[PDB]
């Protein structure tokens, strides 16, 4: 696993280094390394593939070292030096789909393809170079049981979920409410409704809350919060519980009061805000418990007035609503995120050769059954197949 | 600077700037010869020491 | 071209590395490239600019070479190197600002400056250095026909759109059908909208449907996709086809049946989804194709039923809608997107020193119309500006 | 502050370069560095903490040098390494909290802990290291008065502010006409209306304008322009100017007309974009202009011809908006964004070790109050503050 | 521009110490400068002047050194040294006249003229002497980023304004309320009034209140603040606020009661004094917060009971003010003030040899046009011209 980044971080610098014209003092050191990359791999054979539709290739290597005389590299060195990286970096890539594709549920962080328990021998550790990447640094730390991180922008924190809770209803669907959120990516959208703008609640006053739950526990997040839920400011017809009728939602927004948001950690209370919106941060956090409350307007103008009677017709709904959303934050285990694409380099190999489903991850790797019931089974073996798939995108994008 | 070439050794510039013929000016303090000859002149004498 | 990189690479080391009182040994391969600059381009002249306001230079280059007998480097021998180094990222700024400003329409991946017309001879090859950036690693890649790739993070691959669909109509318009969208960045928002709510349509069910073709094909995508068209939510009044009339649109808001969202390559289905929302993968595709459907609830509470009559006056429209939104792709062509700045810098050169329209690019660098039609011969045009434009980026922010 | 970051750069180094196995030529340079830290380090002593509730530690160094004499690395050359790199790392900590906790009001731009000043002597200036990262390069750069910047992605640059401005009122509250908008993180949603959609205006037009200017000064920044304000399109109560009395908004949408976005610079028109929506560019400005028109539609269908009459009921209120988000800029002094984490290092620090109000930034950190009044005394110390919590991200996430 | 100045002391010291008579081992060091400002410049030659009416006139230096031999000065070398001393004392008054006169507007704090650009080569660095001016010393402490000061008396902080502010008024103008001001160089001048002398207001007590913001803060000013407005205090006619008609103020004047004077920085209450008169501090502020009220005495001579009915004519109008005064502060920025004359021999070169107007200066330097917007671009120049007039003074009155 260490040796399969120091193969391809070698055949990157190769490419790179390794051009007409320049100066040998320039390549002096990465020579000497490709050179005994060679020595090593030479007399060795491998065999990668076999599972789905992934056809199985045999691997064999007899190179000769490169010349380490020239003052400027030539038109032949590169040409003679290209045709043994393309033979390389096609290994790479048939080791690399070999091990995003395999899983085990008892230890999943142990090598599962059979050239990559070949490669963990004593004998091709001298293959090792640096290593410098976020998710090989991350490999070796949490190896050691030392504290790891990643940083993220929008993490796939919370499952998809849209649904609602009324704490007072009836057959007829007239007198209502209760609360009605969107859970999804790395936002949350929740609102308080009351049907009677409090009329006959104490002072006045109807209290709400939310709270959310997370998986993993995030550290140091830069949050927006903004004082409108915009997805249920809309008059729309909403099915029952069980699927029997439909109901009616029509609403006006009033202003939010009284808003405490808290970052719970193990119960306590770490972080707490009061009527402060914007940008806020969250040190250390598991758990965000959102409190508004909805209150009825002393003062009244004749437009107003109108909107809300005493009586039992209530032609126009109240409605009091939030938006959080997470910019950035820092977890330990691996996740989902707006920026890089590891998660879809997993899953366009396991579509492209139509593999089984195994016994850990769920069918067609779907990020909401799989953030749902995140075990620690199946953390150890997304952070085995992302790091590979971090591997495979330095050579082949 | 003809010192500073004679105390560092390497030269690599004024190997570079006689071969393929740059224009440079030698600051020193030579000893010089002095020709009175116009035979000398035409004969292009002063470019091949 | 790959010289003009291999002139800023290590110019830009050359300010980071040979500081005040470092070790002589970090910086003993920077000097021996830095002096093997410094002989290559002495009794060379060139000249810059010459076209709009951007004015004529003429460069000349006569240096000496640094020293190379020191142990910790001192406030002599960096205040030496800085009155070098300032003269050299000089002349960079104005090749690259000359070539950022010039266009061809017969090969425009050719050098079109007269200064890196003349860069491109045998004898400037020996400045070369390592080629680590991306931009100049698939600029290596794609001559040589190898498969390239770029990362993006929200990448502009939809041009500005905004219009709707009229599937029935009258000149009253009071009994409508159709469909309305929002092409804009990296987002699609569709609405399907139906007056009557499907009373006389066969077993109470209007079907839509939404084709979406792109430009280029894209590979490994991360898609949001969520039930709702916040955008066609709200009630408007919306012209005519022809600008002649206005007409009304009041919605009230169901949840989309039946959803089917199709990713098409050649007419080929690569990937399909059926009533799933939340974040999805997209492995291989160039023609998104949406379809939902509008379904008449067969059980209302009294509070929905007064909604949807029988008779010909809809007071309340029905509608549904979706919500997509790609998160990051890659592409194998450039393109502009929400993180780098590539865009920004070619467009602020031309409009500063007052460049005329040429052939090639349309009036203003407007980007609606360079992804509308988007000719083979406008992407080698883009590439080798965007290029010189990441080249400039290393030295001058 | 120049030489804790060369501390950081080469611990980073060395628990990645110095592996079991690796080849020594490989890493023939690190050593010659992390052997010349020690011999200046030895003999010194240091003190850490003492402000809030971070405790006081007590630093001395005495070690022994490394070995030179291998020729592949082995695992007690690795062990005996590491227990001299896990020394320094928690030094390094601990002299990064130090730093980010204090701060000073007549200069900020120097160091304030007491170990921090006792780095900046000429003893200690032989383990400078090279100067790589975008906050060092930009530390040095600015230093001696050279043109510097940062690159962001959707940065911090609006304090939070939601109002309203009436310029038509009376105590009834049923004929009004103005603007609203949010000015929140990078994204400005303004919307103007009008109770009797310009039935007695001249020509039946009625013009809006919104005026936002910026605290420092952008540049080539790319902005996203959409002609709706989804936030003031739904039915809302909202208080008056004193609190008094509530008034009742029900906005029906008619489309911007005549829409005009203007970039100033010192008074002077820099850019100007005229009905051209989608992506745009800014290369210089600090502020913003938008202007925009309703006019009354002269054909109308008998559904809209009801909405608005001549006389004094208006139950239909029309409304115009725009929507402007900045997707990425340059900007010279440090601000926050989406993409890094260094405002949530620097809070999160304070807020663990219950730090008192100290005489220049704000409590909490909070940021909305911090950029309202961005004094050029704050800036330096910002400044300060995330360049030293960039170098502890480097070893500790 | 640090070569300039040592140029013009060197200058000054020559004709100050080279007299007749005196011993040589007072001018024993002056000589080895002066020579060696000789040394240096033969052999160059310059060209000053071009713009405007300002003649074009050429440089050339052959000159000889001074003898080093004689024990007291005779009067043949006292007359051979008078006549190299006015060459030298007319080349720098073109010099810096040179410089005065032109600007910039990208970055003005560079260098402008063809001189003075020439001057600032590494040959010319030899030249350099001993920096003891104050805005030398500000020239050199500012370009290293340190903290700087310029220490003034009485400094035009205030642009001119006189107005005023009704705050009750109708078309009759026989019962107002409001302040009135006067805010011109160094002093404050503010007044309010009532004509009813609060007979219905509310404990018989109104308040009054003036807000001064700064341009720039000052730090450890001394202040005087007395307890009239002596400008606001006879009858006189005003015109309304539109020009149209005129309005009749005859005051009578009572004590203020209940001063309160507030120093803000950033909003935050620097220092505060409460009715305490005659010299005050302030240590650090950028903006002044006068208030006070008018108390309507509870007991009446016969005297001055006729003075205030409970009716509506009011013939006597009651009026409250106070005064405010900085005598000595000291800011970061360059500033005008009442002691140096540093703006008027900027102006006066412009003034002599017919300028044009250009992009920065307001036109004929109008310095209340130039402190209403001080624009860090106007910040710049502004310094940089100061400079030069600074360093001309010294040779020529
Ligand atoms: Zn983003």
């Amino acid at each position: 696993m260490d040796v399969l980044y120091s193969l391809s971080k070698t055949l990157k610098d190769a490419r790179d280094k390794i051009v007409e014209g320049t100066l040998y003092s320039n390549v002096s050191d990465l020579i000497q390394q490709f050179n005994q990359m060679i020595i090593t791999m030479n007399g060795n054979e491998f065999q990668t593939g076999g599972i789905g539709n992934l056809p199985i290739r045999n691997w064999n290597f007899n190179f000769g070292l490169l010349g380490t005389t020239l003052l400027n590299l030539d038109a032949n060195y590169v040409e003679t030096a290209r045709n043994t990286i393309d033979y390389f970096v096609d290994f790479v890539d048939n080791v690399c789909m070999d091990e995003m594709v395999r899983e085990s549920q008892r230890n999943g962080i142990a090598p599962q393809s059979d050239s990559l328990r070949k490669l963990s021998a004593i004998k091709f550790k001298r293959i090792n170079f640096d290593n410098s990447s976020e998710y090989i640094e991350n490999w070796n730390l949490q190896n050691r049981r030392q504290r790891t991180g990643f940083t993220f922008h929008k993490p796939n924190i919370f499952p998809y979920s849209a649904s609602f809770t009324l704490n007072r209803s009836q057959p007829a669907h007239d007198n209502l409410m209760g609360t009605m959120w969107l859970n999804a990516g790395s936002e949350i959208q929740v609102a308080g409704f009351d049907y009677s703008c409090a009329i006959n609640a104490p002072a006045n006053i109807q209290q709400f809350e939310h709270i959310v739950p997370l998986r993993r526990v995030l550290t140091t997040a830069t949050i927006t919060l903004l004082p409108d839920a915009e997805r249920f400011s809309f008059p729309r017809v909403i099915n029952s519980a069980d699927g029997a009728t439909t109901w009616f939602f029509n609403p006006v927004i009033l202003r939010p009061n009284n808003v405490e948001v808290e970052f719970l950690l193990n119960g306590q209370i770490i972080n707490t805000y009061q009527a402060r919106f914007g940008t806020i941060v969250a040190r250390n956090f598991d758990t965000i418990r959102l409190s508004f409350q909805l209150m009825r307007p002393p003062n009244m103008t004749p437009a107003v007035a109108v909107l809300f009677p005493n009586a039992q017709p209530f032609e126009h709904h109240a409605t009091v609503g939030l938006t959080l959303r997470i910019e950035s934050a820092v977890c330990e285990s691996v996740l989902a995120d707006a920026s890089e694409t590891l998660l879809a380099n997993v899953t366009s190999v396991r579509q492209e050769y139509a593999i089984p489903v195994g016994p850990v991850f769920p069918p067609g790797m779907n990020w909401t059954d799989l953030i749902t019931n995140y075990s620690p089974s199946r953390e150890d073996n997304l952070q085995r197949v992302f790091t590979v798939a971090s591997i495979r995108s330095m050579l082949i994008k | 600077n003809l010192e500073e070439l004679m105390r560092s050794g390497d030269y690599a510039q004024i190997t570079n700037m006689l071969l393929n013929n740059q224009p440079v000016a030698l600051v020193g303090a030579l000893p010089f010869i002095t020709d009175s000859s116009v035979i000398s002149l035409i004969a292009k004498l002063d470019a091949t020491v």
